């Protein structure tokens, strides 16, 4: 219980959701809602 | 522990940097490498907009903002502000990309490394936040340094090369200025002017003689300020009046920049001079006349009469009179007869717009850029479909100048909230009440009771 | 020389990149102040210099 | 000496991986073409 | 101890989540408006019931999805999935728009078991149930604009749909037809939501501004120990500033945090009767009184007839494709435009 | 001491039942003016040609209105941004008609009000207190700057300020959504998740304060009775708030300190208030909100409606019959 | 265009602006790393 | 106090924890991914695919128009579609 | 093309993740 530093977990997960919003984000270009 | 946690220094991580207060080389640090983020952005932005760039397109079509700034000090541009050499754009980017590297290495020695305080390595960078005479020392250095740049800028006006000149014959094009107003009747004129309608301060400022003039009183007024701080102390009267604490300055500073931002919010929303429409857009003014001038045109080709068009309100629906009785565009734009621009002044006479040249004297050069600034009007919506609030998409734009002055009115404002936070926690923490109310000697609770 | 401008310019990347990570690491481990006083003093000159040759090759290229 | 199964335990469980399925489900939906 | 009371005992355990009694009615309903209210968004149109997209699945974003209405021909159905009009059919229930019924009143039953929550944390932790009460003004909003207003209408279709957009869509539906901005019970309801947004600020600041020293830190947050007997702030102080500086200002410190619970959960009662009203189509949209003047006088204008002419604007504008259902064909020459646009 | 001695220690006495204060000299005659301006015109000002097209509108009670529909119409789109102060009129029969109360109301109450946030700063300081009260004020403050000032110089003129009247704001809120989707724009929604979220967290508050009264009184007496003026002591169980708000959701979604959570109560409203007068503030520069119509389409290229085209069916007749003798070329440009 | 020298290096211009916001994250995993101390 | 449970801070640190979700975590992500790749949501909740929204020549909408005729109107209408 | 600019800023952007492990590793200064 507590092997891996909070910090870590913390960034790790933080750019975990930045790399979805990013995806969310690059389909409201793309595709099926870009008005193309 | 040097500092560095709630403990020692007293503030928590979330208010950290007021740790460096009294630090001054790591303090030094700091500055240094934020001024590194600054001139990184300036490089690497201007870079991503060399590689987005399509010259065959307005520049205001591409979403640019630093290239125009490169543009109006006459680089790279030709007659009518066409991109004839992209290279010095190039030159910009990399410069300041390069340097902010130096600004980085020196900022985050100084932060790590260097001593964490300067003033017992040298007498002259380390300095007190109470020293009256060594921060008017400073800010008499960072005076003349300014006073240096102001007059780079005329040097780039009159000995390298010349300015975008807007106003200039031709559709505008480069150009040299030889004959700088210094009347100071002209040049102080503009800080006498209302800020209000048709007269606008120093936002009126509509021809290049006037802004290389007064970049020669400013530059020659820093570098006198400069020396005089260098070289005297405050006086009584001020001594009293403010206060003299590191966080105050900071408070003085902020109530300084929001000032000037909001003022560069209203200088790229009206001036077409300093911010030629050729490379940011229409001002919004800008677009709405010519959309008044679309219309008197396609319709006076159809055989209209457009001066005794009477409209359906009873004034006129091409032209009508200001209220001070100016021949002016008629329709809503009646609100905007103060614009003024290089394609709508030649139809310009004595008493306003003058029917004969309108009847006789438009060019085909005039309908273009009319038609062109009505339909890149300075609207869109926060993803970038141009137009109305109720237009289709289609049109992926937003103005230049939409994109400036948002941006600056949000960091003005937020910048003199920071003013009233730092100079009132500044006052508080100078009388010593700063964390609060001493229950020992309540102040309120030695005064009479308001009934 | 349109491949020897590219080796000095990937030699600034690769070098930048370096130096990025390596100079607060330096600065902030206590142990080798002078272990890594002449790296970090080394890198230095290697990139100015490396941005002046791929400054000067520039104009051969561009 | 925690128990690991427990009323919260499941609190978490019932949002958490809906979630996660959910947004898979959204994640391949960028690449639809019409 | 009889079978109840051990279950009594394991229901009010003391745990990190506490369920309770009203827990059986508050998880489940709860989770299943939540649960259908993201399926909804994520995956299932509005195309049969209004002729719109309203998923991720289709395109729409966070803005845009919504959990839409069911058609107006199925009147104040229950749309229950084993019900005669989906024949549980699951699919079908979705394409109806079973999902809003469903969302709609699982979550007025879980609105219930929070309230009873609120009300069965607070009898057995021994506080007064002040909290639970002002929860009545939020349960008065939502029977009142999501169960009230469409039964007084033809149907459920004109309920709000349950999205960003959508709800936007309703606000200005209630401009155009009902003049909702004219009427008092509205005005009411925005004097209370902004005058409780207004005291929750000044209260937050006056006291974080009339702090006692504490601690001699910078930070003030840690001067303070929920066990400490004493006032964290100044009373006397705090009142003297707005006794100088406003006129008035505080005294009794009960009084004023009755008065923050009464000002917004007043208000949004009184909005909810109005809505009530509208659910009749019970309407303030005229001035009688200017109305004759106006119709005798063609020079008389105020901002009462521009708003109109605005109403008058949206509800052309806007019915067509808002009700479609209605099948209104409206020809270019009868739309109303001012010049030009 | 001498004259002005005894004047400085009037205007800035903390005995006064009323602080004056350096900013009170500047709030006092501007507030003055513009509140009697205000009154005058409201009751009896005669119709006013808002829009530049001699068309005047009828603001006043004696002319038509109630309390409802009156106002004090915006000056004249013919002016622009032009200042109009009485002394720029012909005659107050030309300065009524073109709308210049107005000019006088909002400029006199702008000032006002600025110095009435400085006011705050400075009792704050004459008391010992901390000072920044005064920039919860802010909020308020930036809101009116914005409809009263900023969106007018966007727009280049006073013409499309807002009324003063309560129908007039409601005028000035469906021709802003029509021209700038602010329903649309995430400024505005989170002004709305401000206040929103302030009446919530001020019925929180009280509710959960009210809660946990200490018993100090009789059930025939008020219980605000149990609290005394200046008591030492605390009336409320903050303890028990925190036992009973911790179980209402989990231990740690609930404040025990009693600092960390006033502090929550004064950012959130500030904050999103920020945010919407901001939001009035760079619309004025016509960055709008979310443009998302026909941005569904299908395989073959047919729109499918979403509910952001149904919005933009109402903008549409918003966009179409307001000021409807006032546009002569098919766009609406500012 | 950049110069055709450069285009290799496009895809890295292309995402250089973004670094100064970097800057800021990287502060809060620092303060993380030190537990906000 | 506790009110006994294994505190978080401890469990998300814990390499257990971390076995365990290296594979519950993508796995469920995966699972989405394919209820729509594999086209099966469209199915189970009626939603129409880009190219089901009209019949090739029309442009009026399949609205339901009868309360208990609905689920024949729906499907009589996705016939029209082929 | 996309993944040459995925590429450098999974590069850039774990830099600084880094230069904090580094130090942690070397008992650095942080
Ligand atoms: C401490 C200091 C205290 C000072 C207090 C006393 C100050 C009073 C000044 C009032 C300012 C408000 C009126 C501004 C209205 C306006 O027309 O201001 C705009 C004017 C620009 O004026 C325009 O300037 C134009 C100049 O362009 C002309 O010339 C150009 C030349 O290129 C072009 O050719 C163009 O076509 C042509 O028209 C014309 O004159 C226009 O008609 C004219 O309206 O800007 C300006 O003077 C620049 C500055 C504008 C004011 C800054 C905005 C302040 C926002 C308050 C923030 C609130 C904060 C929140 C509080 C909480
Ligand atoms: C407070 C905190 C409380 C907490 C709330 C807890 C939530 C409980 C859940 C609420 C359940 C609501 C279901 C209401 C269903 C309903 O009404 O459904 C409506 C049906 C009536 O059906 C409607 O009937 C209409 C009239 O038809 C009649 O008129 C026609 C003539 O044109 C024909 O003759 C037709 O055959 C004939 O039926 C139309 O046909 C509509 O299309 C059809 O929906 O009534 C019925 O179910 C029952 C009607 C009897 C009264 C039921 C009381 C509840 C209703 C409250 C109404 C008060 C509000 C009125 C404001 C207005
Ligand atoms: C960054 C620029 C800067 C800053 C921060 C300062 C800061 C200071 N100056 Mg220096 N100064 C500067 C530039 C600057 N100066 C330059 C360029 C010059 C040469 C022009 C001078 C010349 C100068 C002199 C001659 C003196 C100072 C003094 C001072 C101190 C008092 C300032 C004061 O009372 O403010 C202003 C505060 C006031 C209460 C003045 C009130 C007057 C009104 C309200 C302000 C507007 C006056 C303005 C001149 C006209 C307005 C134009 C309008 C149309 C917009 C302070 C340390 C004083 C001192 O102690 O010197 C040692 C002093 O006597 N400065
Ligand atoms: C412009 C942004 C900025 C800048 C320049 C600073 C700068 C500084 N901060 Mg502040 N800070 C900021 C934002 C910023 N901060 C924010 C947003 C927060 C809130 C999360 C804080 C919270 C904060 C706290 C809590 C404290 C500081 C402290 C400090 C100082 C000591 C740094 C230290 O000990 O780090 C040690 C850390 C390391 C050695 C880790 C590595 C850091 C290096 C610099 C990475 C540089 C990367 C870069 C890519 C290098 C390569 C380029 C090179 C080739 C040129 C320093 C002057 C401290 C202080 O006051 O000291 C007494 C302190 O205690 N700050
Ligand atoms: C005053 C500063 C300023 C201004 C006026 C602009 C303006 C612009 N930028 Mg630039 N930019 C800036 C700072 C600025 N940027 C900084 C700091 C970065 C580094 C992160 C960039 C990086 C950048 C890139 C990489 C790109 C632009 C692009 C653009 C254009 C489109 C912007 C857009 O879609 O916004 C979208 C709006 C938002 C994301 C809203 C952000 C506002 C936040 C969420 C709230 C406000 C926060 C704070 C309180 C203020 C526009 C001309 C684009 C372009 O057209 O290139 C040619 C483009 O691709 N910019
Ligand atoms: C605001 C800027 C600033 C200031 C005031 C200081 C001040 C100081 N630094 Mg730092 N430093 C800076 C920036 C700054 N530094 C930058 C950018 C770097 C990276 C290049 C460094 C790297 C650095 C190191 C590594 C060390 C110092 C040290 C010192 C101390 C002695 C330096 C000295 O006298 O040099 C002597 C000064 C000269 C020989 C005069 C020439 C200076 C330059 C070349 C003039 C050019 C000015 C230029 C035209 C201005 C325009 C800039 C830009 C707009 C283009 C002193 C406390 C030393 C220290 O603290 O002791 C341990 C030390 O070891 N500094
Ligand atoms: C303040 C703003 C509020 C947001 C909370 C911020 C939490 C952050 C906080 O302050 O402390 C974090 C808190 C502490 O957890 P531990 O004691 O495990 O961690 C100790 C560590 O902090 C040591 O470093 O953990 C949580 O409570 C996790 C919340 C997950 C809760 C799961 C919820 C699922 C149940 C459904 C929701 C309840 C139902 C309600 C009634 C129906
Ligand atoms: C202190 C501190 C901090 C901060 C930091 C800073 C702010 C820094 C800065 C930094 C910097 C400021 C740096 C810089 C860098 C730079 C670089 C590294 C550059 C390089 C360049 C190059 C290499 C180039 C190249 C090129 C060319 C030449 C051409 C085109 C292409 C390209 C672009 C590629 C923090 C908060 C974190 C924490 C605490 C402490
Ligand atoms: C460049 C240019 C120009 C020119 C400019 C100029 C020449 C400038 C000037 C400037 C100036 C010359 C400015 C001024 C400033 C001032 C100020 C801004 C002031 C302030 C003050 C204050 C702040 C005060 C306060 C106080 C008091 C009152 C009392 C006690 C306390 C105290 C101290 C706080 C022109 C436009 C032609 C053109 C374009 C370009
Ligand atoms: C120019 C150039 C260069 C340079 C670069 C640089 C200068 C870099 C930097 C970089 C950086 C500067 C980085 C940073 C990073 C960051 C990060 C990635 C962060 C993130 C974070 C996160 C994700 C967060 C999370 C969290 C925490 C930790 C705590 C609390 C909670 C939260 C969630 C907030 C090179 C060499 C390439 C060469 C070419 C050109
Ligand atoms: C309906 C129904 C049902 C149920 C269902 C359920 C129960 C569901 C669930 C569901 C769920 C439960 C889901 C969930 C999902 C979630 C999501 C979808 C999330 C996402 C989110 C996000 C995306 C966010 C993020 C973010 C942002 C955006 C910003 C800030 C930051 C953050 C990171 C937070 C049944 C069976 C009876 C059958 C019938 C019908
Ligand atoms: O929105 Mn529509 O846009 Ca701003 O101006 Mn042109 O019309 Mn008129 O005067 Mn008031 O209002
Ligand atoms: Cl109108
Ligand atoms: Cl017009
Ligand atoms: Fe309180």
């Amino acid at each position: 219980g507590g092997r891996i530093p909070l910090w870590i977990v913390a960034t790790v997960a933080g750019m975990g959701v930045i790399v979805i919003v990013g995806l969310f984000f690059y389909g409201a270009y793309a595709g099926l809602g870009s008005s193309l | 522990a040097t500092n560095r946690d709630q403990e020692s220094s007293g503030f928590a991580w979330w208010a950290g940097n007021a740790r460096l207060i009294n630090l001054s080389g790591k303090l030094l640090g700091a500055h240094v490498a934020h001024a590194g983020l600054i001139v990184f952005w300036a490089g690497a932005m201007t870079l991503f907009e060399l590689a987005h760039f399509i010259p065959e397109k307005p520049m205001y079509e591409q979403g640019l903002i630093l290239i125009p700034h490169i543009a109006t000090l006459g680089w790279g541009v030709g007659p009518g502000g066409e991109v004839v050499d992209t290279f010095p754009f190039f030159v910009v980017g990399v410069v300041h990309l390069i340097s902010s590297a130096v600004l980085g290495f020196g900022g985050v020695y100084h932060a790590i490394r260097g001593p964490e305080t300067l003033e017992e390595y040298s007498s002259f960078f380390g300095y007190d936040w109470k020293d009256k005479n060594k921060m008017t020392t400073i800010l008499g250095f960072h005076l003349i340094v300014l006073g240096i740049g102001a007059l780079l800028l005329v040097a780039k006006a009159m000995f390298f090369g010349g300015l975008y000149d807007t106003w200039a014959p031709g559709g505008g094009d480069v150009r040299v200025i030889t004959n700088p107003t210094l009347d100071p009747r002209v040049i102080f004129g503009y800080l006498l002017k209302s800020p209000f309608g048709g007269e606008g301060w120093i936002v009126s400022v509509n021809n290049l003689e006037d802004v290389v003039g007064g970049h020669i009183w400013i530059g020659l007024i820093c570098i006198a300020g400069g020396i005089w701080h260098i070289l005297t102390t405050p006086f009584g009267w001020a001594r009293r009046a403010f206060i003299w604490s590191g966080e105050a300055y900071l408070s003085y500073s902020l109530g300084a920049l929001s000032m000037m931002g909001f003022i560069a919010t209203c200088f790229v929303w009206f001036n077409n001079t300093v911010y030629p429409s050729e490379f940011y857009g229409p001002t919004g003014p800008e677009a709405s006349q010519a959309q008044a001038m679309t219309f008197l045109i396609r319709d006076q080709k159809l055989g209209a009469n457009v001066g005794s068009a009477q409209g359906p309100t009873g004034l006129g629906k091409y032209l009508m009179r200001s209220p001070t009785g100016e021949i002016i565009f008629g329709g809503e734009t009646m609100r905007f007869w103060d614009f003024r621009g290089p394609w709508l002044e030649p139809l310009r006479g004595p008493n306003g717009l003058d029917l004969n040249k309108i009847k006789n004297d438009i060019q085909p050069w005039q309908e273009r850029r009319a038609a062109e600034y009505m339909t890149h009007a300075p609207l869109g919506s926060l993803n970038s479909v141009g137009g109305v609030a109720t237009e289709i998409n289609s049109v992926n734009f937003v103005s230049p100048r939409s994109w400036l002055a948002t941006s600056h009115f949000v960091l003005a404002f937020f910048f003199l909230v920071g003013h009233l936070w730092h100079a009132g926690r500044a006052r508080a923490a100078a009388a010593g009440f700063e964390k609060g109310i001493d229950r020992e000697s309540e102040p309120v609770l030695s005064m009479p009771s308001l009934d | 020389m349109t491949i020897l401008f590219q080796l000095a310019l990937a030699a600034l990347v690769i070098l930048s990149f370096v130096m990025v990570i390596g100079v607060p690491v330096a600065y902030a481990s206590p142990q080798d102040w002078d272990r890594s006083k002449q790296l970090i003093f080394l890198g230095s000159g290697l990139w100015i210099a490396l941005v002046l040759v791929v400054g000067v090759l520039n104009f051969f290229v561009v | 000496s925690y128990p690991i199964f427990t009323v919260r335990w499941v609190a978490v469980h019932t949002l958490a991986v809906p979630t996660i399925f959910f947004l898979g489900a959204i994640a391949a939906m960028q690449f639809i073409q019409r | 101890r009889g079978w109840f009371d051990i279950l009594d005992d394991w229901l009010k355990r003391d745990r990190f989540v506490f369920v309770g009694w009203s827990g059986i009615l508050l998880f489940p309903c709860a989770y299943l408006a939540l649960g259908g209210w993201l399926t909804g968004t994520t995956f299932v149109t509005s195309w049969y019931t209004h002729g719109l997209a309203s998923s991720y699945l289709e395109g729409c974003n966070f803005l845009t999805v919504a959990v839409s209405t069911p058609a107006n021909s199925m009147g104040h159905s229950l749309l229950l999935l084993w019900g005669p009009e989906a024949q549980g059919d699951f699919t079908r229930w979705c394409q109806l728009g079973g999902l809003w019924t469903f969302i709609a009143l699982h979550g007025a039953f879980g609105l219930i078991g929070f309230m009873l929550r609120q009300f069965e944390i607070a009898r057995l932790v021994g506080v007064r149930p002040y909290n639970a009460i002002a929860f009545s003004a939020p349960i008065a909003v939502f029977v009142s604009v999501f169960l009230i207003y469409p039964l007084g209408q033809s149907s459920w279709f004109f309920a709000p749909s349950f999205g960003v957009a959508a709800i936007f869509r309703f606000l200005l539906f209630f401009q155009g037809f009902h003049n909702w901005t004219l009427n008092p019970f509205h005005m009411m309801g925005v004097a209370g939501v902004l005058g409780g947004a207004l005291l929750c600020a000044i209260h937050g600041a006056t006291v974080e501004n009339t702090l006692f020293q504490d601690g001699e830190g910078a930070s003030t947050f840690r001067a303070f120990n929920p066990t400490q007997a004493e006032e964290t702030y100044s009373m006397v102080t705090a009142n003297r500033f707005w006794s100088q500086i406003f006129g008035i200002a505080f005294s009794n410190k009960r009084w004023l945090h009755f008065f923050m619970l009464f000002v917004p959960v007043t208000g949004l009662w009184m909005s909810a009767i109005g809505v009530v009203g509208l659910a009749l189509n019970l309407r303030s949209y005229d001035f009688i009184s200017q109305e004759i003047r106006a119709a005798e006088d063609p020079e008389f204008e105020t901002f009462y007839t521009k708003n109109l002419l605005l109403n008058e604007g949206i509800r052309a504008w806007m019915a067509p494709q808002d009700q479609p259902h209605e099948n209104f064909v409206f020809p270019e020459e009868v739309l109303p435009r001012g010049n030009a646009l | 001491a001498n004259l002005w001695e005894r004047f400085c220690n009037w205007v800035t006495s903390t005995d006064n039942r009323l602080y004056v204060g350096w900013f009170g000299v500047i709030m006092i005659p501007t507030l003055l003016a513009a509140t009697i301006c205000f009154v005058i015109a409201f009751i009896a000002a005669p119709p006013v040609d808002i829009d530049g097209i001699r068309e005047p509108v009828s603001g006043s009670l004696l002319y038509g209105n109630n309390i409802i529909t009156g106002a004090v119409v915006p000056s004249s789109n013919a002016i622009g941004l032009h200042f109009y102060p009485i002394w720029e009129a012909a005659s107050l029969d030309e300065w009524l008609y073109n709308g210049g109360p107005y000019q006088l109301i909002i400029f006199h109450f702008l000032l006002g009000a600025s110095c009435y946030m400085g006011r705050q700063w400075e009792l704050s300081y004459r008391l010992g207190m901390r000072p920044w009260i005064c920039v919860a004020y802010s909020a308020p403050l930036a809101s009116a700057f914005a409809v009263f000032l900023i969106y007018p110089i966007g727009q280049g003129s006073f013409s499309d300020g807002m009324p003063l009247g309560i129908s007039g704001t409601f005028n000035f809120m469906i021709v802003f959504q029509a021209e700038h989707n602010i329903l649309m724009h995430p400024f505005h929604q989170l002004g709305v998740a401000g206040v929103f979220g302030g009446a919530l967290f001020c019925a929180m508050h009280g509710s959960l304060v009210t809660s946990s009264l200490i018993r100090e009184t009789t059930e025939t007496e008020s219980a605000n009775y149990g609290y005394k003026f200046g008591q030492e002591e605390e009336t409320y169980n903050i303890v028990a708030a925190h036992g009973y708000f911790g179980r209402l959701i989990f231990q740690y979604a609930s404040f025990n300190n009693s600092r960390s959570l006033h502090f929550f109560l004064a950012a959130w409203p500030v904050v999103g208030v920020w945010f919407t007068a901001l939001g009035i503030s760079t619309m004025a520069f016509n960055l709008n909100g979310f443009n998302f119509n026909h941005s569904v389409i299908d395989a073959k290229g047919n729109v499918i409606n979403t509910w952001a085209d149904i919005i933009n069916r109402a903008n549409l007749g918003m966009e179409v019959m307001h000021e409807r003798n006032a546009h002569n070329f098919p766009l609406d440009l500012a | 265009k950049l110069p055709e020298a450069y285009a290799i290096f496009d895809p890295l211009v292309d995402v250089l602006p973004v670094i100064p916001v970097l800057f800021l994250a990287l502060a809060f995993v620092w303060q993380a790393a030190v537990g906000f101390r | 106090g506790t009110t006994g449970e294994r505190p978080f801070s401890d469990i998300i640190t814990s390499v257990r924890y971390w076995v365990i979700h290296s594979i519950t975590i993508p796995a469920l992500f995966i699972a989405g991914w394919l209820f729509v790749s594999t086209g099966l949501a469209y199915d189970v909740f009626g939603t129409p695919r880009p190219d089901s929204y009209y019949a090739q020549e029309q442009r009026s909408i399949p609205l339901v128009t009868d309360r208990f005729e609905a689920k024949q109107q729906v499907e009589t209408f996705l016939e029209q579609l082929k | 093309e996309v993944i040459a600019q995925l590429t450098m800023i999974a590069m850039i952007g774990i830099a600084g993740p880094m230069i904090i492990f580094l130090l942690a590793v070397r008992r650095g200064n942080l």
